[PDB]
Parts: C-alpha cells; sequence; structure tokens
C-alpha cells in the first residue's frame, strides 16, 4: 500500500487491517501513479521487512498492473509511461537488491518486477533492464537466491509480452540463460528454474533454432540435462524435449537417435508415473507429426507435385520397442479410482489409438499375440488389459484382415459382458460398441447376432456407464442392417429387416430405458433418445405397427412436459425441460415421417394444438422455437394440401417468426419453412403472401441477420414464383431490382470460405432466375404473354453467367444450375437467344464439360441444355 | 482413411465420437428440400 503502512505490516500482519487499509489505495494510489512507485521502492529491499509483509505488498502491486483483461491495465501502462522521466530509472536502483533478499522466495516481487517490464517493452525506450539482469548471471558471488530469481523474472517476461517484441536481443538471453543451465553450479533449484525460463522462451528462439552453430550445443546441453539426479529437472527436460519435437521436427534426425531415442524409451520404462507420463506424451506428439505429414504427402500426391515436406518414419521405424512396454503399462490399472485424474495407463491407451492410425497394418504382429493370451487370464488386470487394448486397434488396418479375429473372437466378448468385476464389463462393451460401430460386416453375421441382441437388451438394465455403451451399439448397428437389406428393389423402403423379429421388443425396452431415474448419468437419456430416433429412421416396410405404438407412447409423453415446463424454480429446470422438449420434437418429426398418410390425420389435431400451445414457451427464445418451427416443417410436408384449416391460426406465429433477425436460428427455419415447405399450398398462399414479401424484403434491408440467411431468402423468392406463376405482378420490379443489385457483389480470394460463399450466392440468384422464368412461363404448351416483362433483363443474365465462367474456382452444382438457366430461355423465345449465346461461346466450356461432370445432376442438366440447344439451331 | 478431429488428450478418452444431432438436422433438412426441389423440377420434362 504505502511506506507508512507497509512498516504496519511487519511489525502486526493481519487480514481485516490489510482490507481496510487498501480501500484509499484505489482511490488515490491508484489515480496518483506519479510519487507512488517511490514510497513502494523503499521497503521490500530492507532484509528486515519479513515475508509476510512483502509478499503482501507484492500481491497488491501485481493487481494493480495485472488482470484477466490486458487493455484495462494497458491503459495503466500508459499512465505509467508517461512518467518514466522517473518511472522505472528509479526503481532501477531498487530492483538490483530487492531481488534475492531475506526469505528464500522471490515473494512475487518477481512478478511485479514483470509487469514493469513487460509495460516497458512495447515502447523499447529503456533497455537497460537486460543488462540489470545478465549482470547477475556470471557474478563473482552468484548466490542461488539471486540466480533463481533472476532466471524466474527473465522467465516471466519471455512468458508474459507478445513473442515478437523481445527479438531485439534474443541471442544474448540465450547465451546467458544456458550458463545457468549448467549443473555446475551447486544449487539444484537453480537448474529448476533455468529448465523453467528454457521452456518459455522457445516461442520467439526461431532465428537462433535455424542455424546450426548454437543448436547443436543447445540440443547438447539439454540431452545432457536429462541425466539428471533431481526428479523436478528431469521432467522439466522431458518436457523441453517434447514441444522442441513439435516445433523443429525437421532437424530432429541428428539427435533423436542417438540421444533421443535411449533417454525416451528408459523415460517411457520408467517407474515413477511423471517420466513415463512425458515419455508418452513425446511418442504421441511425434506419431501427431507423423500422421499430419502423411495427409500433407497424400495431398502433393493428389496434386502430383513433389511433397515439400518428407518424412523420416520415426514412429513407423520403431514398433517392436514400443508396443511391448505400452501394453504391459495397461496392467497397472488403478484398482480405485475417480476416473479423473490423468493416470498413464489412459495416456498410454490414447497413445496405442494413435499408433494403430499412423502405423495402418504393422500393428497387429506385434500386439496380436497379447491379446490372444491374456484375455482368459484369472487376474483381471490383464483382462481388462486385453479388452481394452484390442479396442484401440480397430481403426488402422483395413477389415479384411481383421474380420477372422473379430468373427473368432465375438464368442468371448458376450460372455465376457458378464464378469464379476465392473471395469471388465466396462470395457467389454466399450470394445463391442466400437466392433459393431465400424466393422458392421462382422456383425451383421447370424452365427451370434440372436446371442448379441439378448445381451445387449440384458445389459441395457445395468448401470449408465455400460448403458451409455449399448445405446450408440444399437445405434450403427440398426443403420447396418438397414443399409444391408436383403431386397431394396424399390426405393421406397427395405421390405424385410434382419432386426423385424426383436425390433419391438428393442423399442420397448428403449422406452422403459429413456424414463429411468438415472438418465442424467452419463448424458444417458439423450443418448437413449438419439438411439430410438436411429432406430426408427431406419425401420421396416413390415413392423410399422410398432411405429403407430410409439407414436402413441410418445404423444403422450410429449403432453407431459407441458406441467413442469410451468412449474420453473431453477435455471437447471430451464436447462433439463429445453433439453426434453427437443428431444421430444425431434423425436415425434422423425417418427410422423414414417407412419402412413392416413395414419397421421388422427394424430394432426393434436400435433398442432400441442405444438401451438408449446410455441408460446418463454414469450420468445433460440432454444424453443427452432424446434417447433422444424416439426411444422416436416407436418406441413407430410400432411399436404389438407394444411390450409391450420394455417390462419399460425400465421401470426410465423410473423413473430419472420421478424426474429436478432436470432438468426429461428430466421433461417422460418424461411425454410415459408420457402417449398409452405409451397405446399399451392394457389391458396396468394392472400398470405403479401405480408410474407413484405417481411421478406425487410431482411432484406436489414443489414445485422447472419451471412446466411440472404441464399434462402433468394430460394424463397424462386419458390414463390414458381408457386404463385401468373400473378407475381406488382411484385416482380420489387426484387427484381434487389436481387440485380446483390448479385453484382464480389470478395478477393484471400480466403477460400468466401470462395465457396460467393458460390453459394450465385447459385441461389441462378436458381432464383430460373424459378421466376418457369413461374412466368407456366405448364402450358404455349408461352403466356406476360413473360414480356422479363425479355430486356436477358442479357444481363447471360453477362452474369458469363462472368461466372470467366472464373475457374468452381465446385459441383452450379454448372448444372448454369445449365437449367439457360436451358429454358431457348423454349421461352427460342428466336433471339441463339443468336446471343454464340457471340461468347464462353457457356460452350461448361455445357460440353457437363457432359462428363462427376454428379448426376449436372450430367442431366447439362445433357437436357445441349439436347435443347441443338434441336433449335438446326432449323437455322 | 484418418478423418475425425484431433480433439485434445483430455476428451480423447472414452468418447462416445458422435457428432451433435442438432447440427445434423439441418443438414439433413437441406439436403430434403433440395431433392424435393429437383424432383418438382423434374415434373416438367
Amino acid at each position: 500500500m504505502e511506506l507508512i503502512t507497509i512498516l504496519e505490516k511487519t511489525v502486526s500482519p493481519d487480514r481485516l487491517e490489510l482490507e481496510a487499509a487498501q480501500k484509499f489505495l484505489e482511490r488515490a494510489a491508484v489515480e496518483n501513479l506519479p510519487t507512488f512507485l517511490v514510497e513502494l521502492s523503499r521497503v521490500l529491499a530492507n532484509p528486515g521487512n519479513s515475508q509476510v509483509a512483502r509478499v503482501a505488498a507484492g500481491l497488491q502491486i501485481k493487481n494493480s498492473l495485472t488482470s484477466k483483461d490486458p487493455d484495462i491495465k494497458a491503459q495503466y501502462q500508459q499512465r505509467w509511461l508517461a512518467i518514466d522521466a522517473n518511472a522505472r530509472r528509479e526503481v532501477k536502483n531498487y530492483v538490483l537488491q530487492t531481488l534475492g533478499t531475506e526469505t528464500y522466495r522471490p515473494s512475487s516481487a518477481s512478478q511485479c518486477v514483470a509487469g514493469i517490464a513487460c509495460a516497458e517493452i512495447p515502447v523499447n525506450q529503456w533497455p537497460e533492464l537486460i543488462p540489470q539482469l545478465v549482470a547477475n548471471v556470471t557474478n563473482p558471488n552468484s548466490t542461488e537466491h539471486m540466480k533463481e530469481s533472476t532466471l524466474e523474472a527473465i522467465g516471466y517476461i519471455c512468458q508474459d509480452i507478445d513473442p515478437e517484441q523481445l527479438q531485439d536481443k534474443s541471442n544474448e538471453i540465450l547465451t546467458a540463460i544456458i550458463q545457468g543451465m549448467r549443473k555446475e553450479e551447486p544449487s539444484n533449484n537453480v537448474k529448476l528454474a533455468a529448465t523453467n525460463a528454457l521452456l518459455n522462451s522457445l516461442e520467439f528462439t526461431k532465428a537462433n533454432f535455424d542455424k546450426e552453430s548454437e543448436r547443436h550445443f543447445i540440443m547438447q546441453v539439454v540431452c545432457e540435462a536429462t541425466q539428471c539426479p533431481d526428479t523436478r529437472v528431469r521432467v522439466a527436460a522431458l518436457q523441453n524435449l517434447v514441444k522442441i519435437m513439435s516445433l523443429y521436427y525437421q532437424y530432429m534426425e541428428t539427435y533423436m537417435g542417438p540421444a533421443l531415442f535411449a533417454i525416451t524409451i528408459e523415460a517411457m520404462k520408467s517407474d515413477i508415473d511423471e517420466v513415463a507420463l512425458q515419455g508418452i506424451e513425446f511418442w504421441s506428439n511425434v506419431c501427431d507429426e507423423e500422421m499430419d505429414l502423411a495427409i500433407e504427402a497424400s495431398e502433393a500426391a493428389e496434386q502430383g507435385r513433389p511433397p515439400e515436406h518428407t518424412s523420416k518414419f520415426y514412429a513407423k521405424g520403431a514398433l517392436q520397442y514400443l508396443v511391448p512396454i505400452l501394453t504391459q503399462t495397461l496392467t497397472k490399472q488403478d484398482e480405485n479410482d475417480d476416473d479423473d485424474d490423468w493416470n498413464p495407463c489412459k495416456a498410454a491407451g490414447v497413445c496405442l489409438m494413435l499408433l494403430a492410425t499412423c502405423c495402418e497394418d504393422d500393428i497387429v504382429p506385434h500386439v496380436l499375440p497379447f491379446i490372444k493370451e491374456h484375455i482368459k487370464n484369472p487376474d483381471w488386470r490383464y483382462r481388462d488389459a486385453a479388452v481394452m487394448a484390442f479396442g484401440c486397434i480397430l481403426e488402422g488396418p483395413e477389415p479384411s484382415q481383421l474380420k477372422p479375429l473379430v468373427i473368432q473372437a465375438m464368442p468371448t466378448l458376450i460372455e465376457l459382458m458378464k464378469d464379476p468385476s465392473v471395469v471388465v464389463r466396462d470395457t467389454a462393451a466399450w470394445t463391442v460398441g466400437r466392433i459393431c460401430e465400424l466393422l458392421p460386416e462382422a456383425a451383421i453375421n447370424d452365427v451370434y447376432l440372436a446371442p448379441l441382441l439378448q445381451c445387449l437388451i440384458e445389459g441395457l438394465s445395468a448401470e449408465p456407464r455400460v448403458a451409455s455403451n449399448v445405446c450408440w451399439a444399437f445405434s450403427s448397428l440398426a443403420e447396418a442392417a438397414y443399409e444391408a437389406a436383403d431386397v431394396a428393389d424399390d426405393q421406397e423402403e427395405p421390405a424385410t429387416y434382419c432386426l423385424s423379429s426383436s425390433f419391438e421388443l428393442i423399442v420397448q425396452k428403449l422406452l422403459e430405458t429413456t424414463d429411468r431415474p438415472d438418465g442424467h448419468q452419463n448424458n444417458l437419456r439423450s443418448s437413449a433418445y438419439e438411439s430410438l430416433m436411429e432406430i426408427v429412421k431406419n425401420s421396416a416396410k413390415d413392423c410399422y405397427p410398432a411405429v403407430q405404438k410409439t407414436t402413441l407412447v410418445i404423444m403422450e409423453r410429449l403432453q407431459q412436459v407441458l406441467q413442469m415446463e410451468s412449474h420453473i424454480q431453477s435455471t437447471s429446470d430451464r436447462i433439463q425441460f429445453n433439453d426434453l422438449q427437443s428431444l421430444l420434437c425431434a423425436t415425434l418429426q422423425n417418427v410422423l415421417r414414417k407412419v402412413q398418410h392416413q395414419d397421421a390425420l388422427q394424430i394432426s389435431d393434436v400435433v398442432m394444438a400441442s405444438l401451438l400451445r408449446m410455441f408460446q414457451s418463454t414469450a420468445g427464445s433460440g432454444g424453443v422455437q427452432e424446434d417447433a418451427l422444424m416439426a411444422v416443417s416436416t407436418l406441413v410436408e407430410v400432411l399436404g394440401g389438407e394444411f390450409l384449416k391450420y394455417m390462419e391460426a399460425f400465421k401470426p406465429f410465423l410473423g413473430i417468426g419472420l421478424k426474429n433477425y436478432a436470432e438468426y436460428q429461428v430466421c433461417l427455419a422460418a424461411v425454410g419453412l415459408v420457402g417449398d415447405l409452405c409451397r405446399a399450398l399451392q394457389s391458396n398462399i396468394i392472400p398470405f403472401c403479401d405480408e410474407v414479401m413484405q417481411l421478406l424484403l425487410e431482411n432484406l434491408g436489414n443489414e445485422n441477420v447472419h451471412r446466411s440467411v440472404k441464399p434462402q431468402i433468394l430460394s424463397v423468392f424462386g419458390d414463390i414464383a414458381l408457386a404463385i406463376g401468373g400473378e407475381f405482378k406488382k411484385y416482380l420490379e420489387v426484387v427484381l431490382n434487389t436481387l440485380q443489385q446483390a448479385s453484382q457483389a464480389q470478395v478477393d480470394k484471400s480466403d477460400y470460405d468466401m470462395v465457396d460463399y460467393l458460390n453459394e450466392l450465385r447459385e441461389s440468384c441462378l436458381e432464383a432466375y430460373t424459378g421466376i422464368v418457369q413461374g412466368l412461363k407456366g405448364d402450358q404448351e404455349n408461352v403466356h404473354p406476360d413473360v414480356m416483362l422479363v425479355q430486356p433483363r436477358v442479357e444481363f443474365i447471360l453477362s452474369f453467367i458469363d462472368h461466372i465462367a470467366g472464373d475457374e474456382d468452381h465446385t459441383d452444382g452450379v454448372v448444372a444450375c448454369a445449365a437449367g438457366l439457360i436451358g429454358d430461355l431457348c423454349t421461352a423465345f427460342g428466336k433471339d437467344v441463339l443468336k446471343l449465346v454464340e457471340a461468347r461461346p464462353m457457356i460452350h466450356e461448361l455445357l460440353t464439360e457437363g457432359r462428363r461432370s462427376k454428379t448426376n445432376k449436372a450430367k442431366t442438366l447439362a445433357t437436357w441444355a445441349t439436347k435443347e440447344l441443338r434441336k433449335l439451331k438446326n432449323q437455322a | 482413411m484418418a478423418e475425425s478431429l484431433r480433439s485434445p488428450r483430455r476428451s480423447l478418452y472414452k468418447l462416445v465420437g458422435s457428432p451433435p444431432w442438432k447440427e445434423a438436422f439441418r443438414q439433413r433438412c437441406l439436403e430434403r428440400m433440395r431433392n424435393s426441389r429437383d424432383r418438382l423440377l423434374n415434373r416438367y420434362r
């Protein structure tokens, strides 16, 4: 606080008295920054200042110039800068002996000095701190307190400021810090501080590493620093070998083998957890880097150019030393644990999982004997290790080689799922879930499908830890059975389904598990509802009455929530009921889309009533309206033209939704509903379309919406033009100019996100124009005379598509939309467009290349356009 | 074939590995809209 106050702390330290004295700080001292450093700069240099008082000064100093938000104290840095006619130059005389005084800790004084120095370095007008620090690293006395506090301050400075600033004297700092990196200093703590400082200085030392002269010595010192007695400098040295690996992989071929290899293998073999964990981290990072390099090499091979970064295959080179020590680590499972601390065995598991992906199919021979032999060990440790390891290697090797192992190990897994231990059952459930999720052909065999289903349905009533896996095991299995349908001749639905006999029992068991009193553990309830949605989605032609029963039950459950929706006492109530209502609405949509047309009629009334009553919600909130809008967006499509009766009550709520631009999530859903979904009303939306068009124009005027709303609005314009058809007059002049003006926007190639965003805007305008032309022309064989109003605009459309064709950063779809837009102009007029096209042959490139495009839409549209054009030019 | 995402090591353990269902619904609805629009456009040929 103050010189008068700090001496009182030395005599009588307290807690309430310090807070009482701190009241005047923010009132006077913070504002009166000048002639306030002087009083704090005359106490803690004195050895008579007790630790308890110096810490109570350092804490308040650090609070005064450090904060969670930087800029509010950058203002303090600016206020401090104006005082540098005394500031930092008077405390030069103070810091030189404030260090390394009294009790053997930095007492947060070094943290205070770091504030001053990180405040100065953005201006760089007073470099003299660097000699003030480096002088006492080679000083004759070299007391451990001074050296350790100085190196700790250097670390603070390196880790606080933006890395770009400190490059002015990087070489000197690097040369100084390595002097304290030597074991020749008798003090052990100085080694700890030196190792800590180097870790944070790697950010900006790039100019030193990029030439061998210093780097060879640096690597020698760092690697020799691992052969050290103290545990803290061992772990810190390995922690400095990692994050050296990630930053400078390219140079490692001279160091990794002779030095890093043996020390890292011995580290993984270490009995103490820390060193083994650091070795696991190192060898995980090296294979992460090799995976990225393999991805880049694949990209270069696809482009045909040689790769710019050749891989050294460190992880792939050495497996016989890695796999056995890795597997043995899994045997040291903690008997009782909270499953939250990063135990070495979990790291070993994730490292082996990464190794499987990086090494691909060479991992199998090294790990197979352990899995085969220890799977039946009476020691539960080895059973857990064998089951846990087997589930990690599922990725990587192709399913052809892994198929026989799964086939001949499935009988063991089912009986392994029941075990006196709990962790064995948990890991068996995890393994079987991943097996059925990743290798569908292995789990689709009927040799053990019935025992597998029986065991799964029996385990669905078990603890949430295994139930959360049995859900998502039923999923990715039901879908695989749906895909592998015995006959799928018609596109409508598979006539028969491998799960047909058990399907109703599966649905009943899922319903019983959904409302368990422990559904919140491991998000069991949400997983169960998602699994139920996936089950209903992939239902067969058969078992429809199970869907009918599910509809009745889910409708009973949907209206049941409406009471607790009102009876709210806490935010968690809102969280839980919002999640429950969203899941209920999604399941109701997914189950309505499946039932027969006739069956939906008897439920539509109650569905719409419940939906409209729920839509009131909290008088408006993005967490509720989206679900209702999607549900209606499905009901209107499934029901068809009968929606006319419900439209009258619903439309004011739609007019609420359209104006919700503060929440773009509701806006896009409402616009989608307004589009082809509401288009099913055909020539009956005419009374309602006026306010809809007004609101859409307003959403086109207000420039606060998300960038993705505009294409949906253009698509809605096109759909409305298609729907109304012959009564777009007094409306076309209002939208044509808007889309004309919008279409000419441009953005550069600095980010390909902007490139494909512009591509979406292009295609959305293109399809809007196609819809407008189709709607104006009508389905009649003769051309309606009202189409003449768009005639003067055609040349701008051709110029716009030519401007699209000028750039070559295309993707799929735009070519098909261009073909569609060109294929109807000939039908519209047939006498003039044949001579606007030929003046600019650029579209012939799109047409001819479309014939060979890689997608059905583009091929069909380009063939149709070419047939339309060629059958009109022949008449000449 | 690689794919997936390089999540931090903390959350990579015993993961369910399922994307959020809410974002999937929007993509599914967009695909449905595109398919319906194409099917309606096919009626004129």
